[PDB]
């Protein structure tokens, strides 16, 4: 045990180093895609359904990002507590949560709670890759887009019942010592007007902007996954240190 | 309490 | 010369000087020279990027989800994925090519074009 | 006073000249425009070249067809002048 | 002098001008509609099936005017009004 | 001496020829431009076709109208020669 | 010889009116075509901006057809009230 | 006599007809081009409408002026013909 | 027995009419095209309006000049007809 | 009495000049348009020049032929005037 | 009193008139289009103001010449008419 | 009896004027279009100015070639009028 927990603690420290390296490595792409998105938004109409809130919303696609392995001390506990708080907020607002999960621990918790899970992607919380983030973002965005024509309990012409909002519940890695589970709304996004040669767009700014928002959502979900992995590694290091002290 | 994701636009508030 | 910077979501791939940057865009093929005007474009799903520089052979790359941002003194290519010419394997690209999936076919075609078979 | 044939033949030749002027203007400019579209298309989509002739030629055909049609009538005016005395 | 001579010369001039103007209009309009169709097919390869039919409207209008002139052109060179 | 009425008739008929020739060139070019715009709009988005007929038919309406006027006036230049004395 | 002055004057006036009308018709047709091209491109791109986009088209049509109607009026004056008639 | 006054008056009338032809062509085409520019600018930039009018009305004010200038000269040809006998 | 100076004046009048009518066509088209460019540039980049006038009035100059130059020679055809006998 | 040959030859020559002028306008405009297409294509993609000559020439040919054809007929009008009395 | 010199003078006047009409049209169109390009380029790249003039002043220099050449030959029709006696 | 040579020369001058008008219009419009293409290219890819000048020179050469061809025919008409007597 003592040897096992100490070895796990040191391995977790190395994993934190690697996860921080990954988080930093993805920063330039996210920054530059944000710059391009700002440029396109400035020079195009902001009418995308992804960018305008629907009326009388009654559903919300919540993503709960948890860990595959269970040795992390309270990571899953904090994530699920924040998810419950978000569910209470959504119920108060009047929307029925629609649940998407990542990692086996959250699956176990929700199955025990008997709540329904629309889709689960498991097996990569320890080290997510952009393919997983792209798949998750694509599924969530399809669910959200299908939620335009859907009315009340009626799916409308789609036949598929969508969602009127997307939230990501995940653990920010503030520092090597600080981790915190928060729920961040990723869709429908809101436009923020910051005060302060022109870029020649090909073919037109609107098509590029429409094709770029889904990739921006995927990038943000990937950043959330990287933060979740780093936070999980930090929590694992802390739990292993405490256990070795026990 | 709930972080909202927004796209920054380099324009004056309209 | 203009400094290309091929960046991908998972990491930064390539950076350095070059003379010519050929690629494909939904609008159509496009070749960027050192003093090109600012521009923003979306590469085709099976796009290929040929960065031709001085002192060494050209650099052929296959790209998934390539968005090309041309600006003064620097060029950015935000790629969901990218693969250099040497690494690509013809057999795997051909096998992935002709598959029903549009994404699989696009990536197989991109690999083939980067290789040279097209 | 003078033979009507001279004036009527001069009028016929002027009419045919107008026929050719109009046909030339229309055909040349239309062919230029169609060729501009085609040149842009191949400049942007090389592989599209083989699939661009099918509409292009059609327009060309029609764009040229009128000219050739006009040509025939010019021959009618100069050589087969209706109403010639 | 023969009034028929003057009338027929004027009729030939008028018919030549009519046909020339009609040819200019038809050529220009057809070439423009072409350019449009070629651009559409280049950008949208699969749209030709849905583009030919609307395209045929443009010419179907443009060339119509030409044919109008055609018919009326005959009335100048073959049925000169007021030739007496 | 030369039947001045003949000169008046010839001038009026050439004038009507000018009327309808100018009308024809203008109408043809305008219809071509409008059709080019319609084709481009349809190609860029198929569904929008559903409504594009409204503006397009307005444009040709102005074009065709400008043509129709000439037609009528053309008649007043040939079949009812003004100032025939 | 001894041709009626009124005959030559009226022939010249009618040919001039034909030229006036041809120029006016060309101008009107081309202006309508180009303005309609812009309007149709706007409508196709921006269905919502249809109401907003009408007004510039209305102004362009007004100017073009104002020139056209001035040409019509002058042609009518020439053909009917021919200056220099005598 | 052939009344050379009639010949010169007819020449003046033909000249003025051409003056109107040229002026109308220039005005119509230029104003159509400017209107296309204005409509496109409005479509791409709904907010920029207030900015577009001042250059637009400049462009009009130029082209129309030329047309109107030509109109003025027609009077000098068709009302006070320079060279009447 | 028509006077020779009469036909000379008629020819000069027609020539001047063609001259400045063609000048009108050129001026109208060129000014309209330059105005379209100005409108597009301002609509895309309104802040640059003050900069775009300085070259925008160059081309118009380079355009208007010809028209006016043309008009100048038209006067040389009308006020003092060359070769008038 | 007027010589029929002189009137017929003058009419033929004016017609031929009109044909050649129309052909010149058509050739110039179409060739310039095709050259603009080629220039834009090469600016967008320089290396494309090698594959743009093949279509380009066709377009130019598709115009140039017509031009030269007019020339031929124009010669027929002046050197061998149809119906030359 | 059918003095030939008057007829040659009228023909020269009208010929020079067509020469100036075509030259003015060409110069106006060329300057307007080259302008449009220059205005668009500067609007895109203001700092290119210096670099865009060099090609622009080529185009103008080559089109105004094509018009100014006409001017010279226009004089050849009026001031020193070939063949005139 | 009007001198046949007078009508021959008048027709020759009219035809030469027509040829020059057409050639000037074509050359001017082709120059404008090609120069606009060159201006846009230089604006977009200044490093390709050398490669751009070659196609620009090709197109302007094949335009001004036709214009000079028209120049040569007008010179022939005004120096060696076909059918002169």
């Amino acid at each position: 045990i003592k040897k096992i927990t100490k070895a796990q603690e040191l391995i977790a420290t190395s994993r934190i180093a690697k996860a921080q390296a990954r988080v930093e490595a993805a920063r330039p792409y996210a920054a530059e895609i944000t710059n391009m998105l700002t440029e396109l938004a400035g020079a195009s109409a902001l009418d995308h359904p992804l960018l305008v809130e629907r009326k009388q919303p009654k559903r919300a696609g919540v993503l709960v990002v948890s860990s595959d392995r269970g040795l992390c001390g309270a990571y899953n506990a904090n994530v699920l507590r924040r998810a419950e708080e978000l569910f209470s907020l959504l119920r108060d607002e009047g929307k029925d949560p629609v649940l998407y999960v990542v990692g086996r621990k959250a699956l176990g918790y929700f199955s025990f709670r008997q709540r329904t899970v629309v889709e689960s992607w498991t097996g990569f919380s320890e080290r997510p890759t952009y393919e997983n983030a792209r798949e998750i973002a694509d599924t969530l965005v399809n669910a959200f887009m299908a939620g335009a024509d859907d009315e009340g309990d009626d799916a409308g012409a789609d036949g598929i019942l969508g969602v009127d909002e997307l939230h990501i519940v995940f653990t920010e890695f503030r520092s090597m010592l600080s981790q915190t589970a928060v729920a961040r709304r990723a869709a429908p996004m809101e436009v923020e007007y910051v005060g302060e040669t022109l870029y020649s767009f090909e073919p037109d700014p609107e098509t590029l902007f429409d094709a770029l928002l889904p990739r921006y959502i995927a990038t943000r979900v990937y950043a959330a996954l990287l933060e979740a992995a780093a936070s999980e590694s930090a929590s694992r290091r802390r739990a292993m240190k405490s256990a070795t002290d026990n | 309490d709930l972080e909202k994701e927004s796209v920054k636009v380099r324009k004056p508030a309209p | 010369d203009l400094n290309v910077e091929i960046v991908a979501v998972e990491r930064e791939l390539w950076s350095g000087p070059a003379t010519f940057v050929f690629t494909r865009t939904t609008a159509g093929e496009i070749g960027i020279l050192p003093r090109h005007i600012p521009l923003v474009a979306q590469l085709v799903d099976d796009a290929m990027v040929r960065v031709e520089r001085e002192g060494e052979d050209d650099l052929r790359i296959a790209v998934d989800g390539g968005f090309l941002s041309v600006t003064e003194e620097t060029v950015r290519i935000l790629v969901e994925n990218a693969q250099f010419e040497s690494e690509i394997d013809a057999d795997a690209a051909k096998e992935d090519a002709a598959s029903d999936d549009e994404r699989t076919a696009a990536w197989g075609r991109a690999r083939l074009r980067a290789l040279g078979q097209i | 006073d003078l033979d009507p044939n001279a004036i009527i033949t001069a009028g016929a030749l002027i009419g045919g000249g107008l026929i050719m002027g109009g046909g030339a203007i229309g055909a040349g400019i239309g062919d230029g425009i169609a060729g501009n579209a085609l040149i842009s298309g191949i400049a942007r989509q090389p592989e599209a070249q083989g699939r661009l002739f099918t509409p292009f030629f059609i327009t060309v055909g029609l764009v040229e067809a009128a000219y050739f049609i006009n040509l025939a009538f010019m021959a009618l005016f100069v050589f087969a002048t209706p109403g010639l005395q």
